[PDB]
């Protein structure tokens, strides 16, 4: 009945699974033995050595485009005179085959680029057939790492270097995209687009103001503002948000998908249009909205000339007459455009000049006094049918709009590029002859190379950086998610949410204000972020000091950062050492060698002869040189020779600062991991076992082949080790990378000595990975008292820090749900008494806004002595005893289930949604659940105090699927090829990498009673036919 | 006796020096905003350039003193520019009029040579010691032509080339060196375009080239630089400045470059105005546009008669000829808002209305002697009694129709009232009668009086509208009129019988016309037209030329006969009376005054109160 | 003698006087109030608005203190909690008791 003396034996079973099957108490003692150096500082200077860094990155990719600049304009002084006067095309080649560099497509690029042909398209003398290939070839030959180059002509055909086919399915009209809009119309516009459907207006005459409705909010960018109204009896606009029925709303991704999908959602009325009516509040809007910098303000009117029965020129007066009234209420800013929807002639010629009125203002015709003693802006009439191009009908609307001979380069927030590929950069600047405009030319450059250096600084372990501009957008947080995985980011986030934390708005006054500048400090070591947390220095402290130091990126809008936790305790690197390889190195690309003896190890190529080590993406001199760019067996041998180089007479192959010098304090993991394997009993237990470094050095035994965009500093496993210093660190079950399942992890840290024993003093962090069933088995092994029943009212259990279960009776399930590993699913009555009892859990609410969510999570008391049972719930029917693991942030419990009883937590079975996303109780169970968005789209606030100290960190890390090949999946066989059919009982087979244990025949709950040991290809999670988890 | 190398680059033309080089200066210019086109000349050390942006061939010293404007009207974007060094002539090739053209060093004497067939020429090369010059061509087939530096003995001399551009003769080796931009290449030939030769490759965009000595000189817009090569190998190849992009064109400056000689010599081969070197090192004179040679071959012809057409912002000129010349512009400064024009045979001055500046202004053909006559004052329409030397021109601020001496001396008013509103205005001195329309609301008239404002009576009144242009013309006795509103020309008889319709057609808006022989030409405004009706009958409407917005007013000139102007009796001395001198129909001459005076009692001299 | 309603689920339903033990054998109304308030997130959730009348009908009953006589309900109370509720607790870990079929 005793339950301390079970958990000091369980606890020395985990200091064998980490001291001698992974080697923490040896690696310990390694680098407690090597000497490093010291700095102190306040982030003054590494701020400017990394200014340094990328304003030349910027200088240089400003010098691109003001170089495209003068050639486009040196591309009319001549081209005036030397034209094209030739056609060419951007389709029917088929070479190509290459995706080379970031044009991940078919690019033949031998100073060649195409033509793209709008319907806009005469004689005229513009770019000579692109004659500027010229220079093109050689800007993408001179600059590595941009992307596309492009000019999109006034005229309108589209010319694009390199060449490549991107959609050829109709006409890739550019005139119309957010990219030419913004850049020859830089000023913020405030667009109402009032929709005419009722007075009988027929579907073809409705589809072409539902289809011209959205060509407009495909074209204009977010620094604008849009407001669509529909006019039929009554004026509702999209009824999905609370500032939509007041304000003009900024004009983002989010708000271009509701204000779209309120189109065609509206189908033809019957009632007279009631024309005034719609005018009148489409300036109620307008009126309330701010001017904030150069604002010019548009109504256009999508209507076929309505009339009644005798107020057909009445009403039309009612309507001129609140145009003369409300705009001259707002001194004339106001510009009118009107469409005609004619069809086959149902739209005459008298209800064509009713809609002339509107455009002009003409309003004396119709008797108003019209004291409005400031001109009007004349509008424009353009008539449409389902023949009309309304790309360039529609779309060119903008061309309405007065020229203010703006010449700035204009810079634009992360897209997914319109070509067939990822995400894009793009910085554009308009064309002027004297006062005649040509067009735009843009460079497009893929967001993984601005951001390189931003994205993985790996200088020192006390620092991290980040990016914004002027209003406080982050461009790059270590809270995000590499540029390089993306889909489409939501930049529309304040710096003042990722490093939310008290008394950080001071600190960004200064930052959005001040040119450069430094500043400390205090803050609580409770109510902080864990970025702050991961790197103390001073074991014991209740406050800390942080150190910001800022400067801008000189010629452009955006700022740069550092981040210095505590800048008074010096900061330890390790010193340049030259130890010779005891065990030769083996670069972990073991298809470019083959040599070994190779097998499969899950879905991964290994060997067992001997381990590798991988060097992520951040630790060479260009990180998007080494994920766009292949790979060859060259540069591994280049690498592997300066690795493993005692002498110093090769030369760095681009290799950064410590990559070398810890790689030379890791080899001696070679020896450790050897010696062990043959003298362990657990060959057949553990599936793998590494170490991993901030400066992006991995070893693994066994040996694997990994991708190449796998970073081990943005796992579960390390992030949750460095927030535990010397603690075990129990981690699971998680979906294990190499394709070996679900795994628990063991992470342990290792310091650069002893004496200083805190979060920022980790160097380096080792793991080993079991199996989902092991934790189980050991249980049974263990602690005899699980064994009194099969497991079934008499259940034990073992649970991580974050509630979720590393070993349990049943495995898997109605195939539901996502969170089915998690305490609250499995045991509820436990989860409804643990809340209960005080200070032992803690709900939390981060913020997360990678995929725009709102996580909730549990984080259990890792600090608690003694044992905990039964207090309110639970009393008669179902006793419990959880007590601590000591030295570890896990828990061992036991149920006695004695009478049956009836608990429950909520937790979605077809999602992962949260029941009620309105407010967050503590007593109430239910799995870990997700909430969308507590903000608005309106101001850019948290709408109720989330002030929360957020950044779920990402986290989320989007899982891919990267498998090998057909062919030689078969061609090899496993490498610990543990023939699974001559294991005879359970405790033979559980644990056991690729074999399973099946208990259930295939057909749901059929108890077979011949259990057998299988390769686990057969029977997954112990049903002899279910299907696969992926 | 040092030799540079002068090329342009934005608004500057730059200067490179070749023995030490190291010398880089900038020719001390003001006011250019894109240099193109580049020469120079050796007698006075002159350098020429062009400019595109402001549609201007200008030309100075080597300081920037006398910086002057020769070539400014009729360029559209003329990147073609050579010197002729011997006879003292310009030549140059614009792409948007698609013309070669030629005149003096000074700017004078404009004439065009290749008008006809001509595919946007670009780069222009001279060989005046044989008498030929070669030019590019792109747009269809891109070709380089030869002829004579007259315009005659066009040849296609290269057909099978790209888009080719900086053509340079290299007058020791008589051979013939260009670029090639889309084969991407230089290359050379001989003097009459075979023995082809590629002397280096892999140039991706090779704009500019020149040549001296042993070495070529071009620049790649791709590599940025301007570079140095062997001229028949392209070995030894060297960077002269890197950092330079897109040079419009480069010019080797040196004493050398230009040489030889012809028979034009120092005295112009005798030539009254152009000297035109053709084969066998000969000559031949040119003339001016619309200038014909006469029969000594040797001297030039005015054109006797011919038609003058205007717009809002300049007057042209063009003629009836079997050679089929070009119209050209007049180059004449300060044109702002022509409303109307009338010409002085006599004199040989042109006269105009400028709406924008309520002024009567002359000047010559060749727009010296700009002179202001009348300059608050509204005019609308003029027409001159060539005869007496005064103008008719009325004044639609004051609704007056006024007298004014050809030197600016006011004569006074010879018809006001107040519902009188005259406009269109034209004289027949002949007859002594005045033609007017009187555009009274809802009422128009066409009307007539003696040439002082008495005898007035009203010839036209119904079938009228909007009477905008008025002519005459009194060989065949007959007045033309345009109606804009019912949109149709009419005819009659000077004494207001047989009127007729001549078209109703095809007319939006005529703002003007007049008589040519027998034909009777008119503009339409809108239908952007210059058309013709023939006034016997037997052809029909013919379309003369189109493409011409903004048109104004339209206004034919016949020779004027020495005998027939003297033996009119106003003619001499006014007829001796001091202000209106008018022909009446008995065959005496009386004078007469305006409306606020009287005739004294000598019947020559007028009196007030 | 009936004791007031002290759960403060089953508070102002339409009557104050409850009696235990109830159905599921609760001996006190601290008992009764453990499992009732297992259902307060769908109550809150206002899936049905009979759900909490429903519910406190079966842990907390209607007690009249001299009267003691088995006056029945009406069924319909019960196939409208489960019309509305069923689907979306399916949805989640929640499942009907048996005790609480609408046949009884
Ligand atoms: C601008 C101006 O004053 N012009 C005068 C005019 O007023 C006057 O009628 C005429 C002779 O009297 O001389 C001239
Ligand atoms: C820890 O958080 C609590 C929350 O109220 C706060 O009162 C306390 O001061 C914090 N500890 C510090 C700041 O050391
Ligand atoms: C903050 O830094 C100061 C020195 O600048 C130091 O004296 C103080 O102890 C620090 N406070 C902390 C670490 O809480
Ligand atoms: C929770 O942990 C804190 C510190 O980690 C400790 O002070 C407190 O006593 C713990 N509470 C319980 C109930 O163990
Ligand atoms: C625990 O369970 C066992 C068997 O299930 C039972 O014999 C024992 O009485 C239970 N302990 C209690 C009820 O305290
Ligand atoms: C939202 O926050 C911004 C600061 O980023 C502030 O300027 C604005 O006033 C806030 N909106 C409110 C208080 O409605
Ligand atoms: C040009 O090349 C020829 C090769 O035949 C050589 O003889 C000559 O010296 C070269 N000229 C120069 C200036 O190098
Ligand atoms: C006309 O030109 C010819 C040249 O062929 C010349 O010989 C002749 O003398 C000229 N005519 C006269 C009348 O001189
Ligand atoms: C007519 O002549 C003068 C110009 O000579 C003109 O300015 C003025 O308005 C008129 N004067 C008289 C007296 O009619």
């Amino acid at each position: 009945f005793s339950i301390l003396d079970e958990a000091q034996v369980l606890a020395s079973q985990m200091r064998r699974l980490a001291a001698e099957e992974l080697g923490v108490v040896t690696m310990q003692r390694i680098f407690n033995s090597l000497v490093y150096t010291e700095k102190i500082s306040n982030g003054e200077s590494e701020v400017q050595q990394l200014a340094k860094k990328i304003r030349e990155k910027f200088n240089r990719y400003l010098d691109v485009v003001n170089r495209n600049k003068q050639v486009v304009e040196a591309s009319y002084t001549a081209h005036l005179t030397s034209p094209l006067t030739a056609i060419q095309d951007c389709c029917t080649i088929p070479p190509s085959m290459m995706e080379f560099d970031g044009n991940f497509n078919t690019n033949v690029s031998r100073t060649v680029s195409c033509d793209r042909l709008s319907t806009t398209v005469n004689s005229r003398a513009f770019n000579p057939g692109r004659d500027l290939n010229s220079v093109l070839a050689d800007n993408l030959k001179s600059n590595p790492g941009i992307k596309w180059q492009y000019f999109s002509s006034e005229e309108g055909i589209f010319t694009v270097f390199p060449a490549h086919k991107f959609r050829c399915k109709g006409s890739y009209e550019h005139r119309s995209r957010p990219i030419y809009v913004s850049t020859v119309r830089p000023q913020s516009k405030h667009i109402v687009v009032i929709l005419d459907h009722g007075a009988s207006v027929t579907d073809t005459q409705l589809q072409i103001a539902k289809d011209a409705a959205q060509v407009i909010l495909s074209a204009i960018d977010e620094h604008d503002k849009i407001s669509v109204l529909t006019v039929a009896d009554a004026v509702r606009t999209c009824s999905l948000d609370q500032c939509y029925k007041t304000y003009l709303s900024p004009a983002t991704s989010e708000t271009k998908r509701k204000m779209s999908t309120f189109v065609s959602s509206v189908k033809p009325s019957d009632s007279p249009t009631q024309h005034a009516v719609g005018f009148h509040r489409a300036f109620q809007l307008i009126r309330s909205t701010s001017n904030s910098a150069n604002t010019d303000m548009v109504i256009i009117y999508l209507s076929a000339g309505i009339t009644s029965k005798d107020s057909s020129e009445e009403d039309k007066k009612a309507t001129l007459r609140v145009i003369n009234e409300e705009n001259g209420f707002l001194n004339n800013s106001v510009m009118i455009l009107t469409y005609a929807l004619m069809n086959d002639g149902v739209t005459g010629l008298k209800e064509l000049a009713f809609l002339r009125d509107l455009a002009e203002q003409n309003s004396g015709k119709y008797g108003i006094p019209d004291r409005t003693a400031l001109p009007v802006i004349k509008g424009s009439m353009m008539v449409l049918n389902q023949l009309s191009n309304l790309e360039t009908t529609v779309g060119r609307f903008y061309t309405n709009l007065p020229n203010r001979m703006i010449d700035e380069a204009v810079f634009s927030l992360p897209f997914s590029d319109e070509m067939g590929d990822g995400l894009i950069m793009t910085v554009s600047k308009p064309c002027y002859f004297g006062n005649l405009l040509l067009g735009i030319v843009g460079v497009d450059v893929n967001l993984a190379y601005i951001l390189e250096d931003v994205t993985y600084y790996q200088d020192s372990l006390a620092s991290y950086t980040f990016l914004i501009d002027d209003k406080g957008y982050t461009l790059m947080h270590p809270s995000l998610t590499r540029p390089y995985l993306l889909s489409e980011p939501p930049l529309h986030t304040d710096i003042i949410h990722y490093e939310n934390i008290p008394k950080f708005e001071l600190v960004r006054q200064n930052i959005l204000s001040l040119p450069l500048g430094s500043q400390i400090i205090t803050v609580p070591v409770n109510s902080s972020l864990s970025w702050h947390i991961n790197k103390l220095r001073e074991t014991g402290k209740e406050a800390y000091n942080v150190s910001y130091a800022w400067k801008m990126v000189q010629d452009t809008s955006f700022i740069l950062c550092i981040v210095v936790i505590q800048p008074e305790i010096p900061v330890k690197q390790l010193k340049n050492l030259n130890t010779v390889p005891s065990s030769k190195l083996l670069y972990h690309r073991l298809d470019l060698l083959g040599q070994p003896s190779a097998c499969l190890h899950f879905k991964q190529l290994a060997t067992l002869e001997s381990p590798t080590v991988m060097l992520s993406a951040g630790s060479f001199s260009s990180p998007y040189e080494h994920l766009s760019q292949p790979e060859t067996k060259r540069m591994v041998e280049h690498y592997t020779a300066y690795l493993s180089d005692n002498t110093r007479l090769i030369a760095n192959p681009g290799l950064k600062f410590s990559v070398r010098n810890e790689v030379m304090a890791t080899s001696h993991v070679t020896d450790e991991w050897m010696t062990q394997m043959e003298m362990s009993s657990l060959n057949t237990y553990i599936v793998r076992r590494y170490i991993a470094t901030p400066n992006g050095v991995l070893r693994i035994y066994p040996g694997s082949l990994m991708d190449k965009a796998f970073d081990p500093t943005r796992r579960q496993w390390y992030l949750h080790a460095v927030a535990n210093p010397g603690l075990i660190s129990l981690t699971g079950p998680y979906l294990d990378v190499g394709g070996a399942g679900y795994v628990v992890t063991i992470s342990h840290t290792i310091h650069s000595s002893s004496t200083q024993l805190s979060s920022g003093h980790t160097v380096a962090v080792m793991g080993i990975d079991f199996t989902l069933r092991y934790f189980y088995k050991v249980l049974m092994d263990l602690l005899p008292v699980c064994n009194q029943d099969g497991g079934n009212k008499i259940r034990c259990f073992i649970m991580e820090d974050r509630g979720y279960l590393v070993a349990h009776p049943t495995l898997v399930d109605g195939h539901a749900p996502l969170e089915q590993q998690h305490i609250t699913h499995k045991e509820p009555l436990v989860a409804n008494d643990i809340l209960n009892h005080p200070n032992f859990v803690k709900k939390n609410l981060c913020n997360s806004f990678s995929d725009r969510t709102v996580q909730r999570s549990y984080k259990f008391n890792t600090s608690l002595v003694g044992d905990l049972t039964n207090l309110v719930h639970g009393s008669h029917c179902s006793k419990y005893r959880l007590t601590r693991i000591p030295g570890t942030n896990a828990f061992v419990g036991i149920v006695n289930e004695t009478c049956d009883s009836l608990a429950f937590c909520a937790c979605s079975m077809v999602d992962r949604l949260c029941l009620n996303c309105h407010r967050m109780e503590q007593n109430e169970c239910e799995c870990p659940c997700e909430c969308p968005l507590e903000v608005n789209e309106c101001t850019g606030n948290l709408t109720n105090a989330e002030n929360r100290n957020p950044s779920c960190e990402v986290h989320q890390e989007p899982v891919t699927y990267t498998a090998i090949d057909p062919g030689l999946q078969d061609a090899l066989q496993q490498c610990v090829n543990s023939r699974c059919n001559q294991r005879m009982e359970s405790g033979d087979c559980f644990g056991v990498l690729d074999c399973e244990w099946c208990v259930v025949d295939s057909d749901g709950k059929t108890h077979l009673d011949k259990s057998y040991c299988a390769p686990q290809k057969e029977c997954f999670g112990g049903i002899v036919g279910a299907k696969s988890p992926y | 006796p040092e030799a540079f190398l002068l090329f342009s680059r934005r608004a500057d033309i730059r200067r490179i020096s070749l023995e030490t080089n190291n010398n880089n200066v900038a020719i001390p210019l003001t006011g250019v905003k894109e240099a193109s086109a580049l020469d120079f000349d050796v007698t006075d050390n002159r350098i020429y350039w062009t400019d595109i942006s402001l549609k201007t061939i200008s030309r100075a010293f080597m300081n920037g003193s006398a910086l002057e404007h020769v070539v400014e009207f009729g360029l559209d974007y003329p990147e073609g520019m050579a010197v002729d060094w011997l006879g003292k002539n310009l030549y140059w090739a614009d792409t948007g009029t698609n013309r070669i053209e030629v005149s003096k060093l000074d700017g004078q004497h404009r004439q065009v040579l290749v008008w006809k067939d001509l595919d946007s020429p670009r780069a222009l090369a001279l060989d005046p010691a044989e008498g030929f010059m070669y030019w590019t061509e792109w747009g269809g087939k891109p070709k380089i032509d030869r002829a004579a530096m007259d315009g005659s003995e066009r040849t296609t001399l290269v057909p099978n080339v790209g888009r080719a551009n900086g053509l340079t003769i290299d007058y020791a080796k008589r051979r013939l060196y260009w670029t090639d931009l889309d084969t991407n290449l230089i290359e050379s030939s001989n003097m009459l375009g075979l023995n082809r030769e590629v002397i280096a490759d892999d140039l991706p965009h090779p704009f500019g080239l020149t040549q001296y000595q042993d070495y070529i000189y071009w620049t790649d817009w791709s590599r940025r630089s301007i570079e140095r090569a062997n001229k028949t190998s392209g070995q030894n190849r060297t960077i002269i400045q890197g950092h330079l992009d897109y040079v419009m064109d480069i010019l080797v400056f040196h004493s050398s470059r230009q040489s030889g000689w012809n028979e034009c010599a120092s005295s112009n081969g005798h030539c009254s105005h152009l000297c035109l070197a053709v084969p066998v090192g000969g000559f031949v004179c040119g003339c001016p546009a619309h200038y014909s040679l006469n029969a000594d071959n040797r001297t030039c012809s005015a054109p006797t008669t011919f038609l003058l057409f205007s717009q809002k912002s300049a007057i042209n000129r063009m003629v009836i000829d079997e050679q089929q010349s070009p119209d050209i512009i007049l180059p004449i400064h300060s044109l702002r808002n022509v409303r109307a024009i009338d010409y002085d045979p006599l004199d040989k001055q042109l006269y105009w209305i400028d709406s924008r500046q309520n002024m009567i202004r002359k000047a010559q053909e060749d727009g010296s002697q700009g002179f202001t006559v009348v300059v608050e004052i509204q005019p609308y329409d003029l027409s001159i009694d060539i005869y007496s030397r005064y103008i008719y021109w009325t004044c639609e601020a004051t609704n007056v129709i006024n007298v004014t001496r050809l030197d600016g001396r006011s004569v006074g008013v010879v018809l006001k009232g107040e519902q009188d509103r005259p406009r269109a205005v034209v004289v027949n001195p002949e007859k002594g009668y005045m033609y007017f329309t009187n555009l009274q609301e809802r009422s128009p008239k066409i009307e007539r009086a003696a040439l002082d404002g008495t005898e007035r009576e009203v010839l036209f009144f119904s079938g009228l509208s909007k009477p905008i242009a008025l002519a005459l013309d009194s060989r065949l006795g007959k007045l033309f009129w345009a109606d804009s509103d019912l949109r149709r020309i009419e005819s009659s008889d000077l004494s207001g019988a047989n009127r007729i319709v001549l078209e109703d057609s095809n007319i939006l808006q005529p703002v003007g016309l007049t008589v040519f022989e027998n034909w009777l030409y008119w503009i339409d405004k809108q239908q952007q037209m210059i058309e013709k009706i023939d006034m016997t009958g037997r052809e029909g409407r013919t379309k003369v030329q189109a493409r011409i917005a903004q048109l104004s007013d339209i206004h034919a000139v016949k020779e004027l006969n020495l005998q027939e102007y003297r033996q009119h009796p106003c003619a001499q001395d006014n007829g001796g009376c001091s202000h209106i001198c008018l022909v009446k129909g008995d065959g005496t001459t009386r004078c007469s005054c305006p409306m606020h005076l009287v005739l004294l009692q000598d019947e020559l001299s007028c009196g007030g109160t | 003698v009936c004791q007031e309603i002290t759960v403060p689920m089953c508070r102002g339903i339409g009557y104050n006087l409850t009696h235990m033990p109830n159905q599921f054998n609760h001996d006190t109304q601290d008992e009764a109030g453990l499992e009732v308030h297992q259902f307060w997130p769908l109550v809150e959730i206002h899936c049905s608005p009979d759900l909490r009348f429903f519910l406190c009908s079966m842990y907390t009953p209607i007690c009249l203190p001299d009267y003691h006589k088995p006056l029945p309900p009406c069924r319909s109370v019960c196939e409208r909690a489960k019309a509305g509720c069923s689907p979306l607790m399916r949805q989640y870990g929640f499942a009907w008791p048996e005790r609480m079929s609408c046949d009884r």
